[PDB]
DNA sequence: TATAATGGGAGCTGTCACGGATGC
DNA sequence: GCATCCGTGAGTCGAG
């Protein structure tokens, strides 16, 4: 259909990859594809530089390394619950000093993962992404001094776990003192250490204000550098023996070392830029010729100074600045950890080096590389930033990929974040999403890089601009930091336009971050785009700027959630960004190059290049995802069908005809129903259903091990001792269940038999089977059965088997089969839906056809809103789409309205007088005149002032059609809703909090093994938890055996429980209660911390809770 | 699929001639306030039965006009008089006009009006006007038969130029309330409970009402027959 | 942590009586189960208790008398439902269960203001008072309709709020 | 609400009171099979089945209904426990 | 992540 | 019209009077025919009932007109940068109310069943300031420091905002979620310790046969210092209803006993009282003078707020407080 | 695990006993007895 | 069971808040 | 008597 698209904002620059950062660090950090020689220092080739080379005698240094290729792919690695990973080789060279001998060998350092194409990684058959973590840019930062007003403290600041951080501040007796790793010590002996001399010091820092005088101290410049090493070597390390070479060694590698102490590239260059100064190297100063040289300190001393006498040109710093502050991405964490784990690695080094036969060593005989693995694992496998992926639809894995965490290692523990750090501060424009982040705990901590967003080589984020000359923008695009942004007044991005000229006299601009209204001759810069402020998510909320931000919160963070439909369509109105969402993600499918398409088949699509050449892709085919939803690829080409480059081959999930689907473009009518959508609850119509509307396809694995035990092993198995061949009537011969299979909850995917526990029978065991003449089996049911609430048809089964070709499992494991089970979900009852604008209800009601309110045509809705939930909220964006998709109803066509800039209410009005005329014109012409009802509600519209008076009933009605209202018929009665009712279409999603997946209930159940209460969770089958506060509910009604009941009966009371279930199925009331088993547990424990507790009676008599069992 | 269904059973629940209470369940789903809906419209305009759609008293003008020696005005006597139940015993019988003529300190009552042949006053006890020493009325009363609720304006009958036209309410339903219930029949979930309210004025019961309701509509079935 | 409870999501009812909550089908047929074995034995549905519940282990072993009996098992009793955070006494209320096809539980419009509960997707827990003095304590103290007011304010806690003041105020 | 619950909580000094009397009530109702009801035929509680109308098996609505009649005598230290025990075991074998 | 259930 | 007050006083003396099974009855009437007639009244939202009043606009123009005031008055030296500063703000401020009138009374008089209108006076959806940021102002915004913006947004949401305008709105949005989550933990911990202090209380007597009582001041001093001016109803109300007289009181030719529960009439009665100037102060049995050991007695507590009538002897005192005061604690701005 | 003083729980309520009017009469022609 | 070998090594840092002692 | 150091706490579901 018709796509007519708004707005006069013509972007210069498209959105770059929108997965690019996560793809260019890592494949920066890995230079795989540059050869050894031509590799810059960094990452692992810098972590390599770093380790080595490896002394004390023996020498073990570092030549090249390289990367070889995966063992397996992506694909197998995730059926096998392999790591997709790459073989790392180190060529390595050891060399004797005094026998000259030199042996080359190349090591096996073991595998590092490696990067997929959309930017996430597979680790142990799990896709997993690497969240960038924000933190303070590494420099020289001065910041006032909370409690002294007129003085300030000096900050050092290195890269994380690169040494200590610094304070330089001035004391109220004068003197200046330094601070690393908690020790206040005055600057002066340092000074002297350094080399520095009272006459140097007094002529560099002399022009302050007596400030100098504090530093001057006659006992310290009475020693040479020596014994001032010495002496400070005795402050900083109590009892530890004064030695020279051991107070240069420490001394050396607190500061000058660069191996233990480093400046990023970025604190190097905005130390440089602060100081006004330049840096030979990355450390705050160096050993040099004997003694040790000052690269820093004086610079910020002087700096120091001069902030606190006044002199002109020096600020204190922002710290929440994004000038200050930088991302580390990927590559850089990677780096990371792999230095650490190859300064483990160069400690085994040493140590192997110590021990051994002197004459003969190789590099494999000193490298272990276990440490190494170790740590890389660790940091996949176990980090805070290393999260579980999710896949729930294409815009969750590039959302994910686009987090922007400030927790993490050496980042913000929770409840070390006041307001500061969680606020939106002026310099995240174009930058990080203000809509952006998590309600909730982790609000302001956690956030989304903004669209046009970059982050540069030192870690910052640049966001782009427009050159402007004379009042004249060129096509000339700049990307910024916002120290560089400060220093511009850069225009807004809808400033009037006439060619590349400004055709406004007073255009808004802004000044370091400042609103102001300036000249076109005072411009520098103007915007890109209204798109570069927000998010990716945000920016995929049409009407933007009629919705209150904290519900574009919400709105932004549930698009995420959208469950892929069978049946998913693109919004009616749409921002535009709906491709290139779909694009980036790697979702679709795409053709190569220009050529014809040879052959289409749901599984594959080959096409015929015009090279000549004959490509096949493969379709994913109904694959599970992380979160259980189907991912399936469809082909949107027919045979024969000519495409040029970066035409759609096939659909991807969540996707129609290459535009992004979260859900389903519904006909809504927004009044208040029966109280049914009362208190943001929805109500739908039964014809969703029955054209599949809002249905999702769920895939779930099952797994189960069958092992070797010492009473025998276990086995899969057709045979399974007491069931009757109509359990066993889907099972296979080797006891899997087939393929098609529909299963229920309580019947069997996988048959297993385990070896009994060694057993006593009990007297009645013993006489039953003496009564009933037969054998107990030697063996027992362990079958795995489908979770209560749960089934569906079976699509997949997987079986490995220990002794067959390429499978090897984990010792002990005979084998593992798991067997995948797909369901069809329509949607139902306690569903939960929204929309971009953040409205959100779970569905109270699903009425019959006939129940539903609708159009004089007889065009019953979709979905029934309440009102109430708008004025509230304040969220007018879905009341526009509601209008324009009323508009694009009876016009069929679908529109573009981007944010910021985009469809007006006048022209709305005119597609809905277009769309009148359609609507209505139709029906004079099909022979009938107005209804009587129409005339009623017109009477009711007239009183309230909605249509002017005396007008035909055509005219009136068509009044109000441009207000977006239409005559609507109530289903149950044919009687008019007295009012005209606003209905038009509006893009709603089915998010993946389901009833089915919640819905939990317990009778008796798994308990706890010391506490012995029931576990928690819905897998587990447990019992709700009654805590603290539900308690205090019980106590405050009043009702003491309910309460008690709840802490003994129902559970953690073994002797209560037993009795209490006995009775239940006896028809006997409860009995009563006894001590619960916590308490016992309780009184061991402190027990073991040598306290006596004893219960006593009235009488202080002791009163034994254990019964004798635990006295002698 | 494959569906099976028997039953409803009627159930009634009567207080006089007055009121009553009907039940008609188990319903097919949405079949509740499809059989109610149509019946509470029936019920309310459609069903026969008698008003008074004139007054004529001597020495008054017009409605907002007082009666020398009487307490009440001419606006509550014609009130009152809306409140009479008259039933007509012949079927042939379209209108009556009642005469009623007291005087002296006397209170009126329905049971005042000089009986006419086939004429049935349901409460003769109801109180039309209390009259005082020297106080006189003289008043003529049409009472027609029709449905529905007529307003004084639209009919605007008058037998001669004193002769005030009365809002009249025809139907002897006061009124019809409705609520469909879910119910269950074994394993069927949503299937409709209908559960019908009628007020009358006594001259025709709540039971006869809606059966006359239920003819009005299986009649109005059978205008599908022959185009 | 406590047996005999369960959770769910959220809808209101409007049908309900203040005193009533729509409690799904399986749900009730779990938090009960002992009480609906007993009532199986009691009828013809079962031989015994243990024969009763291997009958309910199997979805597709169950039937339609097993549904009757368990209304029957639960006619007049009450369960409680809440909702965390649980700020006051009020935040677990009495409730007459009714059984409801679907997975969702049901809850009276009035009481949500209480529970600062709405439709949005809230979830709430059941639990099961088991003795006669549990339950007397659940329906006399406990229950929905006999707290109308704040024990805080005085005022009343239970009240029309959205819809019911729209429509009024109409 | 329950039937009279304001009148309920008009017998007696406190309202928890009120619970232990219902309590205790329904407890002996469930243990000596409802024989020893003081409610008449008619008075009985009545659950509606699929077959017709029978006993309503929920003994604290008994207890509440037969509070309300005022055929039931409440306090503290009435009788001895044990005799109190015994004696209903007479009239009422269980 | 929290609050009335955005994420 | 009946709305959210009226409804509650009429819930309220329902109770009172005809108990709590037919106050329940009377809760589902209403909830019935108030669904029933919300459904069939054609209340729905259109952007069209978001009504930007003509006022808006002349109050625009003044305003711009009073700020080159106020700038002329920085240029010659009149005004210090804070002074102008605070002008601008207070004429902003001063400028939103004006369009808030504007905007009701505009809806008052030409439109009074306005969907907004109405969900707004009626209580059941939205407030002044929302209403009026949809169909006047969004209004004045707070610098990520708590400072102010000299520019307001001038937008509404029906007109929409620009891109600026939106940035500058959500270091407030930004700041007021961060205070709500920051604020809930607070509120719980607060809670938790409040229920762990009190939760032994409990009452165990009818009457600890204390002499002792407060006297609860129906006057209070004013910020002026002129006189005592009278107490607001609602504090009044917080500090005498459902407690226990602890002397004799005569006004207004009634007798109050000792030993007296005061209804709301009675609290009522008093304020007239008071207006009358009979009684200053109220004598009244408080948990404060209670003598009774681990807890309170029934005389000294009063009321069961939530049954209206004295408090049973068992209920646990202070959970039901310690709750009381804890759930409006995630409410504290 | 004990039941709170307090409700139901109070020593004040929970001593109370309940005693139909035969059972009661029974009971008291036993203490007439001896 | 025997050449002699003789004081370790990571630390990682943007809360606050009273409050309770301890120390100057 | 005041300055300063240390130890302890920091809201509930639900899933991981
Ligand atoms: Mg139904
Ligand atoms: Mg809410
Ligand atoms: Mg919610
Ligand atoms: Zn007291």
């Amino acid at each position: 259909m018709e796509i007519k698209r708004f707005g006069r904002i013509r972007e210069v620059i498209p959105l770059p990859p929108l997965t690019e950062i996560q793809v260019e660090s890592y494949r920066r950090a890995l230079q795989a594809d540059v050869p050894p020689e031509k590799r810059e220092n960094v990452g692992i080739q810098a972590a390599f530089r770093e380790t080595f080379p490896i002394e004390e005698g023996l020498v073990l240094d570092f030549l090249e390394y390289r990367l070889g290729e995966p063992p397996f792919p992506q694909d197998e690695c995730r059926e096998k619950d392999l790591t997709y990973q790459a073989p790392l080789y180190a060529r390595l060279q050891l060399i004797h000093k005094d026998t000259g001998l030199i042996k080359e060998d190349e090591v096996f350092l073991g595998h590092i993962p490696l990067m997929t194409e959309d930017g996430s990684f597979i680790i142990n058959g799990a896709d997993r992404v690497i969240v960038s973590q924000i933190h303070r840019s590494p420099g020289v930062y001065f910041t006032p001094d909370p409690a002294r007003p007129g003085r300030y403290i000096a900050s050092i600041i290195p890269l994380p776990k690169r040494g200590p951080w610094i304070d330089l501040e001035v004391e109220p007796n004068g003197v200046v003192s330094m601070k690393v790793n908690k020790r206040k010590f005055p600057l002066v002996l340092l000074l002297r250490v350094l080399g520095y001399d009272q006459e140097t010091l007094a002529r560099e820092l002399g022009a302050y204000g007596e400030l100098v005088q504090g530093l001057m101290d006659e006992s310290v410049f009475a020693m040479r550098p020596e014994e001032a090493l010495i002496r400070l070597f005795t402050l900083l390390r109590p009892g530890d023996p004064p030695k020279r070479d051991k107070a240069v060694a420490y001394v050396y590698g607190l500061i000058a070392d660069p191996r233990r102490y480093d400046l990023g590239e970025a604190g190097r260059y905005k130390a440089e830029e602060k100081l006004g100064i330049r840096l030979s190297g990355r450390t705050l100063a160096r050993f040099e010729d004997g003694e040790f040289k000052d690269e820093v300190f004086l610079p910020t001393l002087r700096y120091l100074f001069a902030l606190t006498a006044g002199v002109p040109g020096h600020e204190v710093d922002d710290i929440d600045h994004l000038g200050n502050r930088r991302i580390r991405t990927v590559g850089e964490l990677m780096t990371d950890q792999f230095r650490v784990g190859l300064a483990r690695l160069a400690r085994g080094v040493r140590e192997r080096m110590l021990m051994g036969s002197e004459d003969s060593l190789t590099p494999a005989k000193l490298v272990n590389s276990r440490p190494l693995e170790a740590a890389i694992r660790e940091f996949f496998s176990r980090s805070q930033l290393s999260q579980f992926k999710d896949e729930t639809n294409p815009l969750s894995s590039l959302r994910h990929k686009r987090r922007i965490s400030a927790l993490g290692p050496g980042g913000l523990t929770r409840e070390r974040a006041g307001f500061d750090v969680r606020d939106v501060h002026r310099t995240h424009y174009g930058r990080i999403c203000p809509v952006e982040t998590p309600e909730g705990a982790n609000i302001g901590l956690i956030t989304s890089l903004a669209a046009y967003a970059r982050v540069d080589e030192l870690g910052f984020i640049r966001t782009p601009y427009r050159r402007v000359v004379g009042g004249v923008v060129t096509d000339e695009v700049v990307y910024m930091t916002a120290t560089e942004e400060d220093r511009y007044t850069i225009a807004q991005a809808n400033t009037p336009l006439e060619g590349n000229r400004i055709a406004a006299e007073r255009v808004v601009a802004r000044r370091k971050g400042e609103p102001v209204i300036v000249s076109p001759e005072e411009v520098e810069f103007m915007d890109v785009s209204p798109k570069q402020v927000f998010s990716v998510n945000t920016n995929l909320i049409p009407f933007l700027e009629h919705d209150d931000a904290n519900r574009a919160l919400m709105g932004s963070n549930m698009q995420t959630q959208a469950v892929p439909l069978i049946r998913a369509q693109a919004p009616v109105v749409m921002t535009g960004l709906e491709e290139r969402v779909v694009r980036d993600s790697l979702a679709a499918l795409y053709a190569e190059e220009d050529g014809e398409v040879a052959k289409v088949d749901g599984n594959r699509i080959v096409v015929r290049y015009e090279d000549g050449r004959l490509v096949e892709y493969p379709l994913r085919r109904f694959y599970r995802s992380n979160q259980g939803t189907a991912l399936d690829q469809r082909p949107r080409v027919v045979v024969g069908q000519r495409v040029r480059k970066g035409d759609l081959l096939a659909d991807g999930p969540a996707s129609e005809n290459g535009f992004l689907a979260l859900g389903q473009n519904v006909l809504v009518a927004i009044m208040p129903f029966d109280g049914y959508n009362f208190e943001d609850a929805i109500v739908i119509s039964e014809e969703l259903l029955k054209r599949d509307f809002y249905t999702s396809i769920h895939i779930e694995r099952y797994e189960i091990e069958a092992r070797d035990t010492k009473l025998g092993p276990e086995r899969i198995t057709r045979d399974i001792p007491h069931l009757s061949e109509a359990a066993l009537r889907d099972l296979d011969e080797e006891g899997v269940v087939r393929i098609g299979a529909e299963v229920k909850p309580g019947d069997i995917l996988v048959g297993r038999t385990s070896f009994k526990g060694e057993s006593e029978p009990t007297p009645e065991e013993r006489l039953l089977r003496s009564i009933f003449g037969e054998k107990a089996r030697d063996v027992k049911d362990t079958s795995l059965r489908v979770p209560p609430g749960e089934g569906g048809i079976v699509v997949r089964t997987v079986r490995l088997r220990r002794g067959d070709p390429g499978v090897e499992l984990k010792p002990g494991v005979r084998e593992v089969v798991r067997v995948y089970v797909a369901q069809k979900r329509k949607l139902q009852v306690g569903d939960k839906l929204a929309n971009r604008h953040g409205n959100k209800g779970v569905v109270a009601k699903i009425l019959p056809v006939e129940d539903m309110p609708h159009l004089p045509d007889g065009t019953p809705v979709d979905v029934i809103l309440n009102p109430l939930g708008v004025p509230s909220r304040m969220n007018l964006g879905q009341i526009l789409e509601t209008h324009l998709g009323l508009a694009g109803y009876f016009l069929g066509q679908r529109y573009i309205s981007p944010i910021f800039d985009g469809a007006k209410e006048p022209e709305i009005k005119e597609l809905l007088a277009q769309a009148f005329e359609v609507y209505f014109g139709k029906r004079k012409g099909e022979g009938f005149g107005v209804d009587k009802r129409e005339v009623e509600v017109l009477r009711r519209a007239e009183k309230l002032g909605l249509v002017t008076p005396g007008k035909t009933p055509e005219e009136q009605l068509k009044e109000l059609f441009l207000q977006g209202k239409v005559v609507l018929y109530d289903g149950r009665t044919g009687e008019p809703i007295e009012g005209p009712i606003v209905v038009g279409q509006m893009f709603i999603m089915k998010l993946y909090h389901m009833v089915e997946d919640k819905m939990h209930a317990r009778s008796t159940g798994p308990y706890s093994l010391i506490t012995q209460q029931p576990l928690g969770g819905k897998a587990q089958f447990g019992g709700q938890r009654f805590g603290e506060m539900e308690v205090w509910a019980l106590e405050a009604y009043g009702a003491a055996h309910t309460l008690q009941e709840m802490l003994t009966l129902k559970s953690d009371d073994i002797e209560g429980r037993n009795a209490a279930y006995e009775a239940i199925i006896k028809g006997e009331d409860v009995p009563e209660p006894s001590v619960p088993e916590s308490f016992r547990v309780l009184v061991k424990e402190l027990q073991a911390l040598a306290l006596d507790v004893q219960t006593l009676d009235e009488k202080d008599n002791p009163v034994d809770i254990f019964e004798g069992l635990a006295s002698k | 699929l494959d569906s099976k269904l028997k039953a409803p059973v009627f159930t009634v629940r009567t207080q006089g001639r007055e009121y009553g209470e009907f039940v008609l369940e188990p319903l097919e789903r949405g079949f509740g306030v499809t059989l109610g809906n149509p019946l509470r419209r029936i019920l309310l305009s459609s069903i026969p039965g008698t008003a008074v759609t004139s007054v004529y008293i001597e020495d008054v003008l017009h409605e907002f006009s007082t009666i020398p020696g009487v307490k009440e005005d001419v606006v509550e006597i014609i009130l009152n008089l809306k409140e009479l139940v008259v039933r007509f015993l012949n079927p042939s019988l379209q209108t009556v006009t009642l005469l009623l003529k007291a005087e002296g300190p006397k209170e009126v009552k329905a049971r005042d009006f000089l009986p006419v042949a086939d004429v049935e006053i349901m409460n003769p006890d109801l109180h039309i006007a209390t009259l005082e020493e020297g106080g006189r009325l003289n008043m003529e009363v049409r009472v027609d038969r029709g449905v529905g609720y007529v307003p004084a304006e639209k009919h605007g009958i008058k037998d001669r130029i004193n002769a005030i036209p009365v809002d009249a309410v025809f139907s002897p339903v006061r009124r019809v309330a409705f609520q469909v219930e879910d119910t269950r029949l074994g394993q069927r979930t949503d299937l409709d409970k209908l559960t019908l309210r009628i007020w009358t004025d006594g001259s025709v019961t709540p039971l006869e009402a809606l059966n006359q309701a239920v003819e009005i509509l299986r009649e109005h079935l059978t205008y599908f027959s022959n185009p | 942590r406590v047996d005999y409870s369960g959770r769910s999501v959220i809808v209101v009812g409007p049908q309900l009586k203040l005193h009533q909550c729509g409690l799904p089908k399986r749900m009730a047929l779990e938090l009960f189960k002992p009480f609906l074995l007993k009532k199986m034995e009691e009828k013809g549905i079962a031989p015994n208790v243990k024969a009763a519940r291997r009958m309910l282990e199997r979805q597709r072993d169950i039937k339609d008398e097993v549904w009757d009996a368990l209304e029957e098992v639960i006619h007049g009793k009450v369960v409680l439902l809440n909702r965390a955070p649980t700020l006051h006494r009020l935040g677990i209320q009495a409730f007459q269960p009714v059984l409801v096809e679907g997975q969702s539980i049901q809850l009276h419009p009035l009481v949500c203001e209480a529970f600062n509960a709405d439709f949005d997707g809230d979830q709430m827990a059941v639990h099961v008072p088991l003795s006669s003095f549990a339950q007397a304590e659940a329906r006399i103290q406990m229950l929905s309709a006999h707290n109308l007011l704040s024990p805080a304010s005085g005022e009343p806690l239970a009240k029309p709020s959205r819809d019911i003041i729209l429509g009024l105020y109409y | 609400a329950e039937p009279g619950i304001d009148k309920l909580f008009g017998m007696v000094d406190s309202k928890y009171r009120l619970t232990v009397v219902v309590a205790k009530r329904a407890q002996q109702l469930l243990r000596h099979g409802f024989k020893n009801t003081v409610l008449e035929p008619e008075e009985r509680p009545k659950m509606q089945t699929l077959e017709g109308l029978f006993d309503d098996p929920n003994a604290v609505t008994w207890a509440m209904k037969e509070l309300l009649t005022g055929r039931l005598v409440f306090g503290e230290n009435l009788v001895p426990e044990d005799r109190l025990q015994k004696e209903m075991e007479r009239l009422y074998p269980v | 992540a929290x609050x009335x259930x955005x994420g | 019209p009946q709305e959210k007050n009226s409804l509650k006083d009429l819930v309220y003396q329902a109770f009172l009077r005809l108990g709590m099974e037919k106050t329940a009855r009377l809760l589902d009437a209403l909830k019935y025919y108030g669904f029933t007639f919300s459904t069939t009244s054609g209340i729905t939202i259109g952007i069209d009932d978001a009504v930007i009043p003509e006022e808006k606009k002349q109050y625009l123009e003044e305003a711009d007109r009073k700020l080159l005031q106020i700038e002329q008055a920085y240029e010659m030296g009149f005004l210090t940068d804070r002074e102008r500063y605070d002008q601008i703000l207070q004429l902003w401020t001063e400028t939103t109310e004006k369009v808030t009138q504007a905007v009701f009374k505009n809806f008052e008089e030409n439109y009074p069943f306005n969907p907004l209108y109405v969900m707004a006076q009626s209580g059941a959806r939205g407030n002044p300031q929302q209403i009026r940021q949809l169909c006047g102002l969004r209004g004045l915004m707070q610098k990520p420091s708590g400072e102010t913006f000299e520019v307001p947004v001038r937008s509404s949401f029906r007109e929409g905002l620009t891109v600026l305008e939106y940035f500058i709105s959500s270091h407030g949005a930004r700041k007021g979620g961060a205070d709500t989550a920051l604020r809930t933990a607070d509120s719980g911990y607060l809670t938790r310790k409040l229920v762990d202090v009190t939760h032994e209380i409990v009452v165990r007597e009818a009457d600890c046969g204390t002499t002792n009582y407060i006297s609860v001041p129906l006057f209070q001093p004013d910020e002026v210092t002129r006189s005592l001016r009278l107490r607001k109803r609602a504090d009044i109300e917080a500090g005498l209803y459902g407690r226990v007289l602890a002397r004799e009181v005569e006004v207004l030719g009634v007798r109050l006993e000792e030993g007296r529960y005061l209804s709301m009439d009675d609290v009522h009665l008093l304020i007239k009282a008071a207006e009358a100037g009979e009684i200053q102060e109220v004598p009244v049995r408080s948990p404060l003078t209670c003598q009774t050991r681990y807890g309170v007695c029934q005389k000294c507590y009063g009321y069961d707020l939530s049954m209206a009538r004295p408090v049973s002897i068992g209920e646990a005192v202070g959970i039901v407080a310690a709750q009381s005061i804890g759930e409006p604690g995630t409410q504290l701005t | 695990g004990r039941l709170i003083p307090a409700g139901t729980g109070s020593d004040f309520v929970r001593f109370t006993q309940v005693v139909d009017q035969k059972t009661l009469k029974a009971i008291e022609e036993a203490r007439k007895e001896a």
